[PDB]
């Protein structure tokens, strides 16, 4: 039997306090990155052809 | 000569021999016109089941009212004609029964320990006054707050095991024992090999062997749950409060078993009328003295069988109380990263200085005998001590108590006046560091 | 004189890896209990964010 | 003394967090994409 991650990963960070902390700070980075991302197309996949993203490209680069 | 380099060679060994039906023997000479023998029995409260609790209790009393072939206090007279002292003690796994003697009237000894080992006169005559006499003891027991703090521990985290359980056990089975259960807890947990006898003294192994003498001796345990939690008894009438604290901990034989012995050599302790003064090296000793933030504080370390206890036992008045919890921690904490080699000679030291000085007199080797053989068995690792002390590295240490404190669940075992007593959850969040 | 207190159980309170009285909560201790610490740092990421 | 545990590394692990905070906060540098970075 293996340690599940937790028990590793509590051995691993959240034991040590800043390991703990550390990982926290590092989250967010990539996550917002990736959260922004992610999360713009449900805004804009269903808000289609009402915006110059969109539309201008009926008239852009003339 | 005497170096305590050479000192560790030069040894009477502990002796080892097997009888057929599973009791052991053994011995040590001192050269002495006096000998130490004694028995030991394994048989613990966690066997007792919670009707058999506090019998054994009750029985170690019956044992010397009179035996099955030696009727009531003809016993006593010829051990005081003789002139040797006669005595017995419990623990919640263990019973003892032991005699300072000299070597010359040795023979009867066990002949006469031997009968009363499992031989015993069971009649009512004594029932009831044991029963009275322990209903007496029982609620006069309740003197000592020392002694009363200690169980509720136990029941602590050990609930649900037969662990935690008193060892005198409910009053009301003391009412309502019937020497039936006696006699079958006496057949069950009495023959071998729970049963260990061995003696120290003058006596050589051989000349024991021979009178160990054709007699007999004869023909369970679970893991305990270790519990986060806390007990609370408060009451405002009596001026302090009795506060101990403690973590569970590894079994008897462990490597880990001998660097816990220094792991309280670091913190030492402080009472009252301690010479000690201001100047004292350990950290809560002087400081906790300096306020007298403690009238007293001490440790404790046991290791069962599987398990083990870790702590402190500390006495102050009630307005300070938060003093001590406060300023206790860190003193585990600032161990587990900061911690020094220097600091730990002394202890090193120490723990030197005290299992040596624990050597003196007859009976005490013979009750380490006992303990060593249902612990370690055999092992007397007398020199291999200072090995297992030379072990010690502040890596090795900063290493143990990384285990066992940093960041842990800890129990609370306390006695009115509580009242100030921080609440629980601090104490967790209190216990690993923020890093301050 | 007492002697006998004691709450009998827990258990609907309690929780799996401690429903054994006869198991070493050493055993469930470390992952179990990062479980526990495991709702403190996700929770602070959005926080940030 | 000076006996500098791993107070050292732990103090080796301290500054390098917020340092990514400034990086993290406002007022750093654009490193390579490295997971999505938008022009």
């Amino acid at each position: 039997v293996a340690p599940t991650l937790t028990a590793r990963l509590y051995s691993l960070l959240f034991r040590r306090t800043s390991t703990f902390a550390l990982t926290i700070v590092v989250g967010a980075l990539f996550f917002e990155r990736a959260f922004d991302q992610g999360a713009d197309a449900i805004y804009e996949h269903i808000n289609e052809g009402k915006l110059w993203k969109h539309i201008k490209h009926k008239y852009e680069n003339k | 000569t005497a170096t305590y380099a050479q000192a560790l060679q030069s040894v009477p060994e502990t002796q080892v021999s097997q009888l057929d039906n599973g009791l052991r023997v053994a011995s040590e000479q001192s050269s002495q016109p006096t000998c130490t023998v004694g028995v030991w029995i394994d048989a613990g409260s966690r066997y007792e089941s919670e009707k058999n609790n506090g019998a054994g209790y009750f029985v170690e009393h019956l044992a010397f009212k009179g035996t099955k072939n030696r009727p009531g206090n003809a016993l006593e007279k010829e051990v005081e004609s003789m002139g040797a002292h006669l005595n017995a003690y419990s623990t919640r796994e263990h019973t003892a029964y032991y005699i300072k003697a000299l070597s010359k009237d040795l023979p009867k000894a066990v002949e006469l320990l031997a009968d009363i080992v499992q031989n015993c006169s069971l009649e009512d005559s004594q029932i009831e006054k044991e029963r009275d006499v322990i209903l007496q003891e029982l609620q006069e027991n309740d003197t000592s707050m020392r002694d009363v703090v200690f169980n509720y521990l136990h029941a602590t985290a050990f609930q649900g095991t037969p662990l935690a359980q008193s060892v005198e056990g409910p009053s009301e089975n003391v009412r309502k024992l019937s020497r039936a259960d006696l006699t079958e807890y006496l057949s069950r947990h009495y023959k071998a090999p729970r049963m260990v006898l061995a003696a120290a003294g003058g006596l050589e192994h051989r000349q024991l062997l021979d009178l160990a003498q054709k007699h007999f001796s004869g023909l369970t345990l679970s893991p305990c749950r270790f519990t986060g939690s806390q007990i609370c008894h408060r009451e405002d009438g009596l001026p302090l409060a009795h506060v101990a604290i403690a973590v569970e901990g590894p079994g008897w034989a462990h490597p880990d078993n001998v660097a816990l012995q220094v792991a309280n050599a670091i913190i030492g302790h402080y009472d009252c009328t301690y010479g000690g003064g201001a100047h004292l090296s350990s950290p809560l000793a002087s400081i906790a003295a300096t306020n007298k933030l403690c009238q007293s504080f001490q440790t404790f370390n046991i290791c069962y069988a599987d398990t083990g206890l870790l702590g402190a036992h500390f006495v102050c008045d009630h307005m300070s109380i938060d003093d001590m919890m406060f300023v206790l921690q860190g003193q585990w904490m600032r161990l587990c990263t900061s911690a020094t080699e220097s600091e730990v000679l002394r202890g090193k030291n120490l723990l030197r200085n005290a299992l040596v000085s624990h050597l003196d007199g007859t009976t005490p080797v013979c009750e380490d005998i006992g303990r060593s053989l249902l612990t370690y068995g055999r092992r007397i690792p007398l020199a291999e001590w200072e090995s297992r002390i030379a072990e010690v590295d502040a890596r090795v240490v900063r290493e143990v108590c990384s285990k066992y404190f940093y960041d842990q669940c800890p129990a609370v075992a306390g006695f009115g006046p509580i009242e100030q007593l921080p609440d629980y959850n601090r104490i967790r969040s209190g216990m690993f560091w923020l890093r301050f | 004189s007492h002697t006998d207190i004691k709450v009998p159980d827990f258990s609907d309170y309690r929780r799996p890896e401690v429903l054994d009285s006869t198991k070493s909560s050493k055993e469930s201790s470390e992952a179990r209990k990062g479980f526990s610490y495991l709702v403190t740092a996700t929770t602070t990421v959005g926080v940030a964010y | 003394r000076q006996l500098a545990r791993n107070w050292v590394p732990t103090a080796s692990l301290w500054g390098a967090v917020g340092a990514v905070g400034l990086v993290w906060a406002t007022d750093w540098r654009l490193i390579l994409d490295w997971v999505p970075y938008i022009n």
